[PDB]
């Protein structure tokens, strides 16, 4: 799948084309929010 | 008004514990401030030391 | 790379030593900013 670190993009979802980083669980780039979505949620 | 500290507070009369030692402080100055840097003396402007 | 806090002059830094520019010897060294993508919701 991935790995740590990777920087994915939230396609699907109220949170569209967001930037976010995977923390272990993605961060997002400027925001306070811990998300957790599954693989089909998340793009390169 | 330093000097005047200084000019009161007088001659000091180095203590016989038969020998007279005595101590005479004069004119007082004040230099501006400043940072040595290795070798170098550089200027201290506020701002560094508030860093430093 | 940091960035000299009186003149503009860029280092590497080396682990213990006094944070000095080496150029002009004021020890305040600032960090830069690389290019790095960053997103904000607007
Ligand atoms: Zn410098």
């Amino acid at each position: 799948t991935y790995s740590i670190g990777q920087k994915l993009r939230i396609r699907v979802g109220p949170l569209k084309g967001y930037l976010c980083r995977v923390i272990a669980t993605v961060k997002l780039d400027s925001q306070h929010k811990i998300f957790t979505v599954k693989s089909e949620h998340l793009a390169e | 008004g330093l000097q005047n500290v200084f000019q009161s507070f007088g001659e000091m009369l180095v203590e016989p514990s038969w020998r007279y030692a005595t101590v005479k402080f004069g004119e007082v100055t004040v230099e501006k401030p400043t940072f040595f840097s290795d070798d170098k003396e550089l200027e201290f402007l506020p701002w560094h030391a508030r860093l430093q | 790379t940091y960035v000299c806090g009186d003149c503009g002059q860029e280092n590497t830094l080396k682990s213990g030593d006094v944070i000095q520019c080496r150029e002009c010897g004021y020890r305040i060294l600032y960090k830069k900013r690389t290019r790095r993508v960053v997103q904000y919701e607007a």
